[PDB]
């Protein structure tokens, strides 16, 4: 029950932290339509976070999505390092989104066959949304990489700059593996082929290059984060820390 | 003598026949609607910023999800309003540029800062509240596209106004610190919300023509009075006060009598000298300029 | 005692908030020497904050510099709007610093003759430091404005962008006025001539222009802040909010 | 046969006569000191970043003031070390550029993230602790400018090490959450601190020449052992543990025997593949590039 709780929480944290990042874009986008789109994706992901976290709280027998989001520190948060990367420029946001969406699509497709009924249901909802997210993120990857000389370079730079964090997408620990043998979790290593087939084709079609750097960064799932997470949480949790245990 | 074109128009207005994009209209009527619909559209865009200021800090996931939906709806409302303005022959890109340069206005209310979470619920409650009264009054505006845009929008917006009120209710029923937070937000946003209805009826240069041409169906003062009458009981429901020593019920008229607006502040604000005017336009200019390469990428890719 | 406490706290908050901003520069400066210089100024200002806040806590009869810095929210903070402005580019940091230093010099020179002995002593220490700060900030104003075409423009833009907040430097409320009639505070309105004589000459010598916009922004002293302060405090206070009432 | 120049040098080294900038030196001796002093200088600069990460978040004003002073001292130490390296005929600007490009190293320890406030006190205690042992051992390094730079620096640095230890002591005597925070920071920084002394004595390519030329006075392993011996009792004083199942006292030798270092990690880290390598160099590159206009302004103004 501990493993399942940690696993569920990881999926929640990914969606929560990425949602936070997308929230920062509100009203700062290149076009009103992109503002709308980014807020929509932010909203979907937050919905998924609430679902996963609610289930994790139910699994642990105490707390709720709010105790989990607002009362854990950065050593307890278990999101992928990828979703905590700063927004940077629009290419950086698009690269981060495309990598995550391609991964969400591959994951939720398989996790909807989970022997855990709540995980299956949550994933059935999430997959429909991730498909929308992937169309938009892949769409922009192609528009920017095969846009101008200048947008092509920014998109290549964005891909290069995030690549090292992709290793965590296929990192398996004993929680993953144990839950996967019970037919409950998806073994992240077996996601590589689908993610690579999608991402390599998208990068090619955008007239861009797959980085040759072997990706090497992991630790998010274990609460070992980049220096980005702490200030994110300081901002996200402030009011709850000041005024704990209230209804809002 | 009015021309035959001018006379037919006056008669169409009198009979409440909706004016459509292909109908003849006085050039001054076309232009005042580009002015008004355009500044209405601008307001939805700038209006994302004060509330959006709190998206990353919202105290629960539920309230964060509601606020995100609401900011998304506002963007959608801007789009509807830009489409409506374009039926009058203006270009979205041009009037947006005018907005960025300070040559077109947006609503005075968005030049006020969000200094606490309570401000967010108060905006949903008072600011959307004032918007709704104004916008419902405009569902019979004489220009079809504008009236139909108001119908589409009020449906979605009244939901978010209710959610803002519910957010206020949680604070009103919460701890002492939460109650205080709520009162302070009301104290800071009450008069600004009243100013959204525009100047007094004898200091309002557009009203004579707007009323005659049935663009404006109720006077600024009429709508403002209606908002005060509707909202005071909601303040009472929250166990809160209004920062107005002159607010009292007048049994004889059936209305709340309320204090004088600070018109000197209002004129400072609409002329670019409010609390956040510079910051709001800077954020929008920054978004536009830094986004240039993205828009050019999109155009260059479409063409290939 | 309430007025004196509020007055002392205002001077503390200015130094505290500006110190916070300068802290963000650590390791991000154009030259190692500037990194050093900015950290030095940050340190001096924080020293002044501790002095003023310690005295304010002693005046109120409860708390200390830490209860004051970490347990007040943005509606209680009373710093000038100027010191809470973002760092932006190096010109923006230099403009903000020059305006504040010129003001500190004019203020501490007069406040060292305060009939309040602790205020006088605190100001006697601070003035020596503000003089160092002013040499550095004026030095960079001149180097940038009379540097290249490009640095000249950035310096003009930096000045323009902060100007509206200078009005608060000479704003007097009834705390200022009442304490000034007892010979305790400096009436901020009477600081204009010295600040303008310094700042107008520095801008001229840098080959730049004094903005023609009439400055109009105030509210910081009353706890009415720009949207910048909240996120600053969320970051500054996080750990104390999470773990209140401890020794560190 | 050694040349007469080569022989005189060997004799000067044997008699412990300090080598000065104008003295003849083997080209390999000049170059290994540019390598070492330069990377020592680089380390002071990159070393500002992990600690500086916490300046805006430090829990009290006193600890914030100490940390600010400390980061300032580090900058000053970088400057002293760059001056010393320049006496060898290299240029600060060139070796800094090499650092930014990844062609020169800085200390492995600065590629680890600060994930809590406790990490700050632990860096002051363990990281400066390891630096001091290394640097005091270098106060008799054969090259004068380097030895004198170590003297100047250890005086200031031992103060800040004591302050970091005192910050650790507050957590050790504080609440349960503070104690846990401290232990976790130790658990994450212990092995990284030990790696600052360099590789083992039989996996250390520079030692043969460095020891012979009295650049290195004690072996990496000798210094590391000395640090472990000195620091274990300080861990005990804090009531804390070391993440080392193999740590034990050996009464027979008078030393602590301790576990094997993860050399695979160490080689990943020094070759640019640690936790923060990319972020550290990116921050320094960003500072350099964005600062270009400032440096050009300064040069162009000086000339006028
Ligand atoms: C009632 C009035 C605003 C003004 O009456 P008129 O007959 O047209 O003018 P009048 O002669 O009386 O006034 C003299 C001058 O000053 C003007 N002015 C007056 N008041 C203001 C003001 N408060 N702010 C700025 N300017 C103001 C007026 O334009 C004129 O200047 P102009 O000649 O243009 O240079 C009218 O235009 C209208 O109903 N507009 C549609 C409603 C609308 O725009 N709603 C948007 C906010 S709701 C929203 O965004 C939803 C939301 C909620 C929460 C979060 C996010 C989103
Ligand atoms: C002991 C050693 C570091 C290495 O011995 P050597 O005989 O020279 O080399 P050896 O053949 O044994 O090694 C093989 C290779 O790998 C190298 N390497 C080894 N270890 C490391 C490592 N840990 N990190 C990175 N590289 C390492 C070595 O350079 C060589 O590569 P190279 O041929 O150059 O390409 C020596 O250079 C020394 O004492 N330097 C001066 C001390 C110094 O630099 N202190 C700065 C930190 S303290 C501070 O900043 C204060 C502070 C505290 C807190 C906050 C802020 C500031």
């Amino acid at each position: 029950s501990n493993q399942l709780t940690a696993y569920t929480l990881r999926l929640g944290d990914n969606c929560l932290v990425l949602s936070q990042r997308l929230g920062e874009w509100c009203g700062h986008a290149p076009e009103l339509e992109i503002d709308l789109a980014l807020a929509n994706i932010g909203l979907d992901l937050l919905g998924q976070a609430r679902n996963f976290l609610s289930y994790a709280a139910e699994l642990a027998g105490e707390g709720d999505e709010d105790t989990l989001a607002f009362t854990r520190d950065e050593r307890q948060f278990s999101n992928l390092l990828l979703v905590e990367q700063p927004n940077g420029n629009f290419a950086d946001t698009i690269a981060r989104q495309y990598f995550i969406d391609a991964w969400h699509v591959a994951l939720f497709t398989r996790l909807m066959e989970s022997r855990d009924p709540q995980l299956a249901a949550i994933s059935a909802k999430a997959i429909k949304e991730a498909r929308y997210h992937l169309r938009f993120s892949r769409g922009w990857l192609e528009r920017l990489g095969n846009g101008t000389d200048v947008s092509g370079q920014k998109m290549q730079q964005a891909i290069n700059k995030l690549w090292r964090f992709t290793a965590e997408l296929f990192d398996a620990d004993e929680i993953d593996i144990a839950l996967s043998e019970e037919g409950i979790a998806v073994d992240p290593r077996t996601l590589r082929a689908a993610w690579e087939a999608e991402v390599f084709a998208g990068i090619n079609e955008a007239t861009l290059n797959v980085p040759q750097e072997q990706a090497y960064r992991t630790g998010g799932k274990k609460g070992l984060h980049t220096e980005h997470l702490g200030p994110m949480l300081a901002e996200m949790q402030y009011l709850q820390r000041v005024l704990p245990g209230q209804q809002w | 003598m009015r021309s035959t074109q001018e006379e037919r128009f006056e008669q169409r207005i009198a009979q409440e026949t909706a004016i459509e994009p292909q109908d003849w209209m006085p050039d001054a009527y076309r232009k005042t609607l580009i002015r008004q619909i355009g500044q209405h559209a601008h307001s939805e865009i700038v209006g994302m910023l004060p509330e959006g200021n709190w998206i990353t800090r919202a105290p629960t996931l539920r309230r964060k999800a509601i606020l995100l939906a609401k900011v998304q709806d506002e963007a959608g409302h801007g789009l509807y309003l830009y489409s409506a303005a374009e039926t009058l022959g203006c270009a979205r890109e041009d009037i947006y540029q005018k907005m960025l340069d300070g040559r077109m206005k947006y609503s005075s209310i968005f030049n006020y800062p969000t200094l606490s979470w309570a401000d967010i619920g108060v905006i949903g409650w008072l600011v959307d509240g004032a918007a709704i009264v104004n916008q419902v009054a405009l569902c019979r505006t004489s220009y079809g596209p504008y009236a139909r845009a108001m119908v589409k929008i009020c449906k979605e917006e009244s939901f978010h106004q209710r959610q803002g009120f519910e957010a206020c209710m949680a604070l009103a029923q919460g701890s002492e610190a939460q109650k205080q937070m709520l009162q302070d937000a009301i104290n800071r946003f009450w008069w600004p919300a009243l100013m959204m209805f525009g100047p007094n009826d004898d200091n309002s240069p557009n009203s004579a023509r707007s009323l005659t041409w049935k663009i404006k169906r109720f006077t600024n003062d009429e709508l403002r009075q209606r908002f005060v009458d509707n909202t005071v009981p909601q303040v009472e429901m929250l166990g809160m006060t209004v920062p107005d020593p002159d607010l009292h019920f007048d049994t004889e008229s059936g209305h709340y009598r309320f204090g004088e607006i600070d018109w000197q502040e209002f004129n400072e604000v609409i002329n670019g000298r409010g609390i956040c005017n510079q910051e709001r336009l800077d954020a929008k200019r920054k978004a536009w300029e830094e986004g240039t390469w993205v828009r050019e990428a999109a155009l260059a890719h479409a063409q290939k």
